[PDB]
């Protein structure tokens, strides 16, 4: 119906390529071949009233947009695609875009998929704490504790039993502890506190980064520097701070050097692997920072304010519990930004 | 309305908050455009990779905290985004990568294409030990003059004559050029090899496609060895 | 009138391959191409002028 | 200071301050514009070297 | 650029106008000044050189290599203070 | 003189198009259907005899 519109452009585009190709052909020809013959023609020609019109219209048109102009100043998708000729076969890039078109429309015809676990959805579509069931926790593997040989008997009250040489964590208690921990994250988020998510086991970064992003919090996936909280001026003083309003938007006010050296202590610390982060837990205790952590059967519950009994070795179990806490924080943040609007 | 002071970066409590934030920004781009195919000219080894130096990245990537492996990780992601097919790239990727290109735009190059002179002669200079040689190469039939004298007169050693001929022997053009060589300083060996070096540099103008063969033969490399005062 | 004859000649060379969009469409497409070739020349001259002054007054 | 002079010239060139002569001469324009905001009150004292004692060793024998 | 005496006489002192007139009669208006990249004669900043700075210039009356006064016409008779205090804030 | 007529019609249409917006070389003078080309070759093409010797 409107294809001709695009055809009109392509016509010019083809013509432009022709003009450019033969501009380069004349750039090779020696001047001795063209110049003297060209000048001789003018020596044998007489300008007419019309010819003179362009003698000065082009002089100004070239003395306005080529010489007396500002060289600088003080199709949206894939705009650099070089389409192939209508007779030539598709280019590699065009085949990729032709396949992308198929992927959006046709590639998903025939059936829909239900009741299938997709790992990424644990991070991007975590459930709300009130909708979590024992089945959901069990599906994520949260009940699978450590070997009975590695039992830290201080966890006895969290254990449901032993099965296949491991201790089974009581998910009924996990759910109650998880709900309590989730409410704490929501409260701190709704109050404007700094929430730090600490996890240093391989693969946890993706979950940790999204959790911080949706709660406007912070995360550490690589290494907890011993002294980050107790020796904060020697480790974190150099890094930049900022002032923000009740909507979490940067105020842009420059900060006095006094305000930029003061310790910035987290209001809440979430630890995915506490057995490998004793340093962080002890600093949190020394600094009076409440902490949440996943407590496996070989982990010490009393080292944290709000333990969550659960498997800490599986990325699915960790990302499931982290996702729930992250969404709880998000709801607190959304309730704080809503009360500011109204 | 109430205002509070918070860490600027989500990675504030990490070892290097500045490097981790920059890596996260690049990782987001590599995730958003995971599908985009990569250059097939990478097999052709395109000669474009002007990334900032480790020291320059330390200004923006944590300074002393910056570790070499962290810089290596930045380059692996900058190159991967850079190697996306040019036709299928977008502005977002290029905008992010612009900040990491070594700044060399305000300045220009100092090399002008060499060309034959008004008489069809290629002029090059060569140096060996204390000797210097200025040769004039033109298309001819294999006539050579050294300081106005016959080659056998000026150079008595056949090995010195063979050195002068070697660059022409590499391009199999011994009978295709006339050489007018002028040399001064040092002795016979320094002058003969200085002429050899100068002929090789003068032959590249006649056919720049043979430079790689001349470099491989070793005639375009200036010999650095000179008499060293004992220390 | 090389100002005009050179541009007429350019279209004559393209007319060889041509062997009336060329009345207004090609004519415009040529003037614009020339302006982009005359603007790159002016950009190159600026770089030469900037590289021949002391862009770095205090240290470099 | 180096970026203040480059900006001054870039602006003085983009504003055009004989096309044939526009390929030989390098005169950018009025001295005032090239050195705008570069005076004796802010350039000299900031570039002076060896201005701060940062170390000292006194030996006796 | 060459300026008429009227304009130049409203900004520069009378003592310096004769030098400006002679320079505008010896340097042609079409002079294409070149920049030296070997020797830096001028300072890194703009200065008309019409005023003597109390710190960045030699002190009037003080002896030094380029003092133009005769040896019996110096005007520094007290030596208990630093002759040239630091410029600006001090 | 149709030649001078169509050339003078092409020069004034261009004037209006450039007048519509601030004239910047990269943007105003872009190829048809192109956002902008940057104002940024001397890669001489080997002659048939030069290429034959290399082969
Ligand atoms: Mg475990």
């Amino acid at each position: 119906p409107n294809n001709n519109d695009e055809v009109m452009l392509l016509q010019q585009k083809l013509l432009y390529d022709e003009i450019r190709s033969e501009l380069k052909s004349l750039s090779q020809v020696p001047e001795d071949e063209i110049l003297p013959e060209l000048k001789k023609s003018l020596e044998q020609d007489k300008l007419s009233d019309k010819e003179q019109q362009l003698e000065a219209e082009l002089s100004d048109f070239f003395r306005n947009y080529a010489l007396l102009n500002k060289l600088f100043d003080s199709t949206k998708p894939y705009p650099n695609l070089i389409p192939s000729a209508n007779d030539k076969p598709y280019s590699s890039q065009e085949l990729f875009l032709r396949q992308l078109n198929h992927s959006m429309r046709t590639a998903k015809l025939g059936a829909t998929i239900s009741k299938v676990y997709y790992p990424h959805k644990d991070i991007f579509y975590p459930p709300l704490p009130e909708n979590i069931t024992v089945e959901s926790l069990m599906s994520a593997g949260v009940h699978l504790g450590q070997s009975t040989s590695l039992w830290r008997s201080s966890t006895q009250s969290y254990i449901y039993g032993e099965y296949k040489g491991i201790h089974i964590i009581d998910l009924n208690q996990t759910l109650s502890y998880l709900k309590r921990a989730a409410k704490v994250v929501e409260g701190v988020s709704e109050s404007g506190g700094i929430i730090l998510f600490l996890g240093t086991r391989q693969g946890q970064k993706r979950g940790l980064e999204e959790a911080a992003k949706k709660t406007h919090g912070y995360y550490v996936s690589t290494r907890w520097i011993p002294g980050t909280l107790t020796n904060s001026t020697e480790i974190s003083g150099i890094w930049e701070k900022q002032e923000i309003d009740s909507n979490d938007n940067p105020t842009e006010r420059a900060l006095s050097p006094n305000e930029t050296s003061k310790q910035v202590k987290p209001d809440l610390l979430v630890v995915l692997n506490p057995t490998e982060n004793r340093n962080a837990l002890l600093e949190a205790i020394k600094s009076r920072v409440p902490t949440i952590a996943i407590i496996d059967t070989d982990s010490e519950p009393s080292l944290v304010t709000y333990p969550i009994p659960g498997n800490d070795d599986s990325l699915r179990s960790v990302n499931f519990l982290l996702g729930v806490l992250a969404r709880a924080g998000q709801r607190g943040l959304q309730n704080r930004l809503a009360r500011n609007n109204e | 309305l109430p205002r509070r002071i918070v860490p600027k970066l989500a990675t504030f409590y990490s070892a290097n908050p500045n490097h981790e934030d920059r890596i996260n920004r690049l990782e987001r781009l590599l995730r958003k455009y995971i599908k985009l195919p990569s250059q097939n000219n990478n097999e052709a080894q395109q000669t474009k990779a002007p990334w900032i130096s480790f020291d320059e990245y330390a200004l923006i990537g944590g300074g002393t905290k910056l570790k070499p492996t962290q810089y290596t990780q930045l380059l692996y992601m900058l190159n991967k985004l850079h190697n996306i097919d040019p036709q299928l790239t977008n502005d977002e990727i290029t905008s992010e990568l612009s900040q990491y290109y070594k700044k060399s735009s305000m300045l220009s190059n100092n090399i002008k294409i060499k060309t034959l002179d008004e008489f069809g002669r290629s002029i090059a200079v060569g140096k060996r030990k204390s000797s210097t040689a200025k040769v004039f190469v033109v298309r001819g039939t294999g006539e050579i003059l050294v300081n106005g004298r016959q080659l056998n007169d000026y150079f008595l050693k056949m090995k010195d004559r063979e050195s002068i001929m070697y660059p022409l022997q590499v391009i199999e053009s011994v009978g295709k050029y006339n050489i007018f060589a002028t040399t001064s300083g040092g002795g016979p060996t320094g002058q003969a090899e200085s002429i050899m070096h100068a002929i090789a540099k003068a032959l590249v103008v006649f056919n720049p496609l043979l430079k790689s063969r001349l470099h491989k033969a070793g005639v375009l490399t200036r010999d650095y060895r000179h008499v060293e005062r004992k220390k | 009138l090389k100002l005009l004859n050179m541009i007429l000649s350019m279209m004559n060379k393209t007319n060889n391959n041509n062997n009336t969009l060329d009345s207004l469409m090609n004519k415009k497409l040529l003037l614009k191409n020339m302006l982009l070739d005359m603007n790159n020349k002016k950009m190159n001259n600026m770089k030469r002028m900037l590289n021949n002054n002391n862009m770095n007054p205090a240290g470099a | 200071i180096n970026n203040n002079k480059y900006n001054n010239m870039i602006n003085l060139l983009n504003n055009n301050n004989n096309n044939y002569n526009n390929n030989n001469n390098n005169y950018i324009g009025n001295i005032n514009n090239i050195y705008n905001n570069m005076t004796i009150d802010n350039i000299p004292m900031d570039i002076l070297m060896y201005k701060y004692l940062v170390g000292w060793s006194i030996k006796f024998k | 650029q060459h300026y008429d005496e009227s304009l130049l006489s409203r900004y520069y002192p009378e003592s310096l106008l004769k030098s400006i007139k002679l320079a505008q009669q010896t340097i042609p208006e079409d002079t294409k000044f070149r920049v030296s990249r070997n020797v830096e004669f001028a300072p890194p900043y703009l200065d008309d050189f019409t005023k003597i700075h109390p710190f960045w210039d030699y002190k009037p009356g003080m002896p030094h290599l380029h003092a133009q006064e005769e040896n019996n016409n110096f005007s520094i008779f007290r030596w208990d203070q630093v002759q040239q205090p630091l410029p600006g804030e001090g | 003189e149709k030649g001078v007529d169509e050339w003078l019609e092409a020069i004034n249409e261009l004037r209006e198009e450039f007048s519509a917006k601030e004239y910047l070389p990269e943007t105003s003078l872009a190829p048809p259907g192109q956002s902008k080309v940057d104002l940024l070759g001397s890669k001489i093409k080997p002659t048939a005899e030069q290429l034959a010797q290399w082969e």
